[PDB]
């Protein structure tokens, strides 16, 4: 459904919602690609009627075991509609998705809800680069751990080369024993090694001149 | 008169300084003469009255 | 081993203002009522989507059993106690408020690794049995020391002060934010800086403007107020307060007014004079004493400085001293700009007027003249501000400082 | 003649320029900062979860045996004996809080181990002694006796080459040859007073020496002699004093005794009267009846004027080391010392920046030498030039030191 989203990117007229969703009309789990074609045609503006259905519809119902990939595939399209109204709503999608999930939530936010910070910026402030470590140096090993270190991995998902090091290679040294070395260190040292890609080039968030797109998108929201 | 009589036959209370609330309906007292305790709230109290 | 205790397992809890410190038309435009209402938007949302965390919640389980007995076998008034000694028999003594020291076992659940002589644990009543340890252990005195709010604008809320903005950048800010440069040369950035100067000049600003742009958290001491009169109570206050500083994050403190806190260090004849001067002294002795400081950085604030104690204004204590001097004919014209702000201006009026004429006066005088040149307005029943507000309102806020300093002896 | 206000002039203010957005901005305004609060009380997610250990564990204690341990067990005190009498018990008990008791052994004691001023372990209810007890240690000494290293070595105390000299005979040599000192027949010193200007080197000296001591050394918080309780400062004193004994050769650092008795006055009858117990409690321990032995003390200060004469007098405070300041040999060593992990110019000379520092201490030369790479980063460079370190002389030293005499120098050239 990713491919459908990318052909169907950036228009709000809500006819391409209408177009998809009416297409497979079928069983919820293959209407999860029901949140898909919806938000990739919303990729930014405020249309915030839209992010109210973005939470309400799948807010928690503590679902067990069975829809958990769509809630947060509903809060991954709540990562973007977030990264170009030009910071007016990212203090507030820091607010909400601080408190709301990370606090109060489950599946939604424990496993997944990381991936904003890998999405809003990639420019870098210790207000969400130290917000990051508050549940990462807490590792919170009970859950299957590369869960919050693939929130290790792009954590590094800000370019623009910074005094970063003091994290990465201080999580690093209780990396190597501790946070086995059989399944992260290749993860480590590529969230290591992405900061200073090379000296310059970091130039890959969706923001020209001043605020247009220049897509881009395509190319990233795969990974 | 006999209920005014009956409710003032009974212990008094202790007053004390709450120092700052814990979580789910406990706080943080010292009394005046003693040492601090954690004790539990009753129903018409709350933790944001606090 | 290496990496032992993994430093204390603690995070930061900074401040939670700053919303949305963009309201940036500064005056009654449809812009402001289209940014404020999608504040109104994100935060109704934020209510929502917590309403309905705690409304679709069938999870029941309510301990599994464990806590929920564990719960009842704990004492419901439970208690605070302190330990003695440890007799790791599973059997040790702890001691009451009063001294009463009961050889009390340990009723389980508790790891023996974080519990020292000293530090508070939680007790029974009918058995005294330990069945909890008190955590942060706080006096409610320091607590009221740690700010919350960004109370005031940002570095461009003040009228021109910039070779002395960027003094205090090069200590605070610029370190926290960007630590790459020190390395490449292995310069420690300084810790202690004095503010001093004429009153009424930019003390308490520089102090606001900080507090508001920053990442770690922040905290004010108002002069005396580590000042007791138990005779150990004043000294023990100022270990706490570093304390706390060094358990939270890599932050700075604040304390004002430190010439009620240091005069010279003279010994004479009163004996509340030395509890006084002991609490100043073992300051000294928290600051740039012993092995090492951790990330704290001071600022201090004064009018006068030549009585103060020597031993403060050293080098490894305070490394940056700031003068602030009265204005000049230049970036006066910015105290006045930014003061006339938001008031109806009428086209008559020269700022440049009141600057040149008069070459004497702080900026904290000129906010009295935008303020009392309004009053006028109304006084005479106007909305917008000419020239004779201004002419009234100069003489009327400078006339309380004297008349003058000698006749025409030099020439 | 001047009055301008009537209730309906009020209603003249409020409906002139912008009527349309007035309330329209403010209310929104407003209820936000309502909606501050009202999100913060619905959170509610304060959790001070502490005491409890991972609930993995704990699970079999919790079942029976914690149940198991509530009745059978005892909530037994600790007191201690003063005597027995022979043939029977006739234990007499203290609390030194609560009263004296006059009570008997139990059934689970052995009678040889119940000997006077042992801590023993007591019934609640008759009173009878359970468990005897290993002796008290004092809680606080343990926490100043220092067990850790600070990293100075004595190539970093340059321009005092005579006074390490001193310190060296006092402190280390004794430690290490306690052989030449009876060979010859001569008594080391004991006590070693250090004073002068502040930012000299005071702590250094104690900081270098907590390195290379192969032996107890003992960290003193200056301003815990001194106690909201009367007496309690004076007992603080005892423990440090008798531990000491104990092990053999321990080392003791006082710092800015200043602050715990400078003088000893009474003209208004009163003042501090509780810190001159516990300073005069000092003063027996160092001198008098029971002369210590291998107890040495160091103390630093400031203020060494305001000291009492009792504590001037040799026998107590032996060896006076004062710092000065360094004339030029020393500077031109301590600027090689703050500035070589530096990235600098590999070809400037440090004794033309020793000239311009006349009355300067160690601290002062060290904040030249951090102060002059903070002009690089005024600039965008990642060496220092011998301009850098100028201007830094003019900012450290010239801006504070003088002010008439660098414009108006012409009378000196
Ligand atoms: N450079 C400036 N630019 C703008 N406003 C100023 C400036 N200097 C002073 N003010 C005004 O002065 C007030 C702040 O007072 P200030 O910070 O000078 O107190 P202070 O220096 O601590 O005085 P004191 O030393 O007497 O306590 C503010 O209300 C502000 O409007
Ligand atoms: N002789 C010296 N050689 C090298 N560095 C020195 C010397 N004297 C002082 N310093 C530097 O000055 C700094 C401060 O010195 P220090 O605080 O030890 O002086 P102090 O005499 O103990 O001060 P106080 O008298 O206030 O206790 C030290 O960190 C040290 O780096
Ligand atoms: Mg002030
Ligand atoms: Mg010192």
């Amino acid at each position: 459904p990713l491919g459908l989203g990318l052909n169907h990117l950036g228009k709000g007229e809500a006819i391409e919602a209408i177009l998809a969703a009416l297409e497979v009309v079928s069983e919820p789990f293959r209407s999860f690609a029901n949140t898909l074609v919806d938000v990739c045609a919303y990729a930014g503006s405020g249309n915030v009627l839209k992010v109210q259905q973005l939470l309400h519809i799948c807010s928690e119902h503590f679902d067990s075991k069975e829809k958990e990939e769509d809630k947060d595939k509903k809060e991954k399209k709540d990562k973007d509609k977030k990264e170009a109204p030009a910071d007016m709503g990212a203090h507030q999608g820091v607010a909400v998705l601080g408190i709301a999930l990370i606090a109060m939530g489950e599946e939604i936010g424990a496993e997944m809800a990381l991936r904003t910070f890998g999405h809003l910026l990639r420019y870098g402030e210790p207000t969400l680069r130290r917000a990051v470590p508050l549940a990462l140096a807490l590792i919170s090993v009970s859950n299957p751990r590369l869960n919050i270190l693939d929130t290790l991995s792009k954590f590094s998902h800000d370019a623009d080369p910074e005094v970063s090091y003091n994290s990465i290679f201080a999580m690093g040294m209780v990396g190597s024993g501790t946070n086995n070395a059989r399944l992260a260190a290749m993860l480590r040292q590529l969230a290591q090694y992405h900061a200073k890609d090379p000296n310059n080039l970091f130039m890959v968030r969706l923001a020209q001149g001043l605020t247009h797109l220049g897509k881009g998108t395509l190319t990233l929201c795969p990974y | 008169l006999r209920e005014e009589l009956q409710l003032l036959q009974e212990q008094g209370s202790y007053v004390g300084e709450v120092v700052r609330a814990m979580d789910k309906k406990k706080v943080l007292v010292k009394v005046h003469p003693e040492g601090k305790f954690v004790v539990d709230v009753d129903k018409n109290i709350d933790i944001n009255d606090v | 081993p290496t990496r032992v205790g993994k430093k204390k397992k603690k995070t930061k809890g900074p401040d939670a203002a700053s919303k949305l410190p963009l309201v940036t038309p500064h005056t009654q435009c449809r812009l402001k009522l289209l940014k404020l209402e999608r504040i109104k938007d994100y935060l109704l949302m934020e209510e929502e989507f917590i309403r309905n965390q705690e409304q679709m919640k069938p999870l029941e389980e309510k301990q599994e059993e464990e806590r929920s007995k564990v719960d009842d076998l704990r004492g419901t008034p439970m208690s605070v106690g302190t330990l003695e000694e440890i007799i790791d028999d599973n059997h040790a003594i702890v001691s009451t408020s009063v001294g009463s020291e009961h050889y009390v076992s340990i009723l389980s659940f508790v790891d023996k690794d974080l519990l020292e002589p000293g530090c508070s644990v939680l007790l029974n009543h009918k058995v005294h049995a330990v069945i909890g340890v008190l955590m942060d252990d706080t006096d409610p005195l320091v607590t009221v020391m740690k700010v919350e709010k960004a109370p005031q604008e940002t570095y461009a809320d003040i009228g021109g002060l910039d070779n002395q903005i960027q003094e205090i950048k090069e200590s605070v800010e610029l370190p926290l934010t960007h630590p790459e440069y020190y390395e490449e040369m292995g310069i420690k950035p300084p810790k202690g800086v004095i503010l001093y100067g004429p009153p009424g000049t930019g003390k308490t600003l520089l102090a606001k403007a900080v507090a508001n742009q920053t990442s770690a958290t922040f905290l004010r001491v108002v002069g005396s107020e580590l000042i007791q009169k138990y005779l150990g109570d004043g000294p023990k206050l100022v270990r706490e307060l570093f304390r706390v500083a060094e358990e939270h994050a890599p932050s700075i403190v604040f304390i004002d007014e430190i010439d009620a806190i240091g005069t010279k260090r003279y010994d004479s004849n009163s004996g509340g004079e030395r509890e006084i001067q002991r609490t100043m002294l073992e300051l000294l002795n928290q600051l740039d004493g012993f092995d090492s400081r951790g990330d704290v950085k001071v600022i201090m604030a004064t009018n006068r400085i030549e009585t103060l104690d020597p031993a403060l204004i050293r080098p490894g204590r305070i490394d940056r001293k700031i003068e602030f001097p009265l204005p000049d004919e230049k970036t006066k014209k910015r105290i006045f700009q930014i003061h006339t702000s938001r008031m109806t201006l009428a086209d008559d009026v020269t700022l440049d007027d009141l600057i040149m004429a008069k070459d004497d006066l702080s900026g904290a005088d000129i906010k009295a003249i935008c303020t009392e040149a309004g009053l006028m307005a109304l006084r005479e029943r106007r909305m917008k501000v000419t020239n004779e507000d201004f002419k009234k309102s100069k003489e009327n806020v400078l006339y309380k400082k004297q008349e003058g300093t000698p006749e025409g002896l030099y020439l | 003649p001047i009055r301008a206000l009537d209730e309906g002039d009020i209603a003249l203010l409020k409906t002139y320029g912008q009527s349309t957005y007035s309330r329209q901005i403010k209310q929104v305004e407003d209820d936000i900062q309502q909606l501050l609060k009202k999100i913060n009380e619905l959170t509610g997610i304060k959790e001070s979860d502490t005491g409890l250990a991972p609930p993995a564990l704990w699970d079999l204690a919790a079942d029976k045996q914690t149940l198991q341990s509530e009745q059978p067990l005892q909530v037994a005190r600790c007191t201690k004996i003063i005597n027995a009498d022979s043939e029977d018990p006739k234990y007499i008990i203290n609390v030194k809080q609560f009263a004296k008791f006059v009570v008997d052994l139990s059934d689970q004691v052995a009678p040889t181990d119940i000997e006077e001023g042992m801590r023993v372990g007591v019934d609640r209810n008759k009173y009878q002694i359970h468990i005897p007890l290993p002796p008290k240690i004092d809680p606080t000494v343990t926490m100043m006796q220092v067990e850790e290293k600070p990293d100075v070595t004595y190539s970093d105390v340059g321009g005092c080459k005579e006074q390490i000299e001193k310190l060296r005979e006092v402190v280390e040599t004794p430690l290490l040859h306690p052989e030449r000192f009876v060979n010859l027949g001569i008594e080391p010193p004991k006590g070693v007073l250090l004073f002068g200007p502040p930012g000299t080197g005071k702590t250094l000296c104690a900081r270098a020496v907590a390195n290379r001591t192969d032996a107890c050394f003992i960290r003193v918080i200056g301003s815990e002699l001194v106690q909201k309780y009367v007496g309690e400062g004076a007992r603080m004193v005892r423990e440090l004093f008798e531990m000491a004994r104990t092990k053999k050769a321990c080392l003791i650092f006082f710092d800015e005794i200043d602050a715990i008795g400078g003088a000893r006055f009474d003209d208004g009858a009163g003042g501090d009267n509780e810190v001159q117990r516990t300073m005069l409690e000092l003063i027996n321990q160092l001198d008098g009846f029971d002369p210590r032995g291998n107890i040495k003390v160091l103390m630093a200060t400031n203020r060494p004027d305001t000291l009492d004469p009792a504590l001037m007098r040799p026998g107590r405070l032996d060896r006076k080391i004062e710092f000065s300041l360094p004339d030029l040999e020393g500077r031109t060593h301590i600027f090689k010392i703050h500035a070589r992990s530096m990235s600098v110019e590999r070809d400037i000379r440090f004794e033309l920046l020793a000239r311009l520092c006349p009355n300067s201490t160690g601290a002062e030369i060290r904040s030249v030498c951090t102060e002059a790479g903070m002009f690089a980063i005024r600039a965008r460079r990642k060496i220092a030039t011998e301009k850098d370190f100028l201007e830094a002389v003019n900012k450290v030293i010239k801006s504070y030191a003088k002010f008439s005499a660098t414009p108006r120098y012409m009378t000196y050239n």
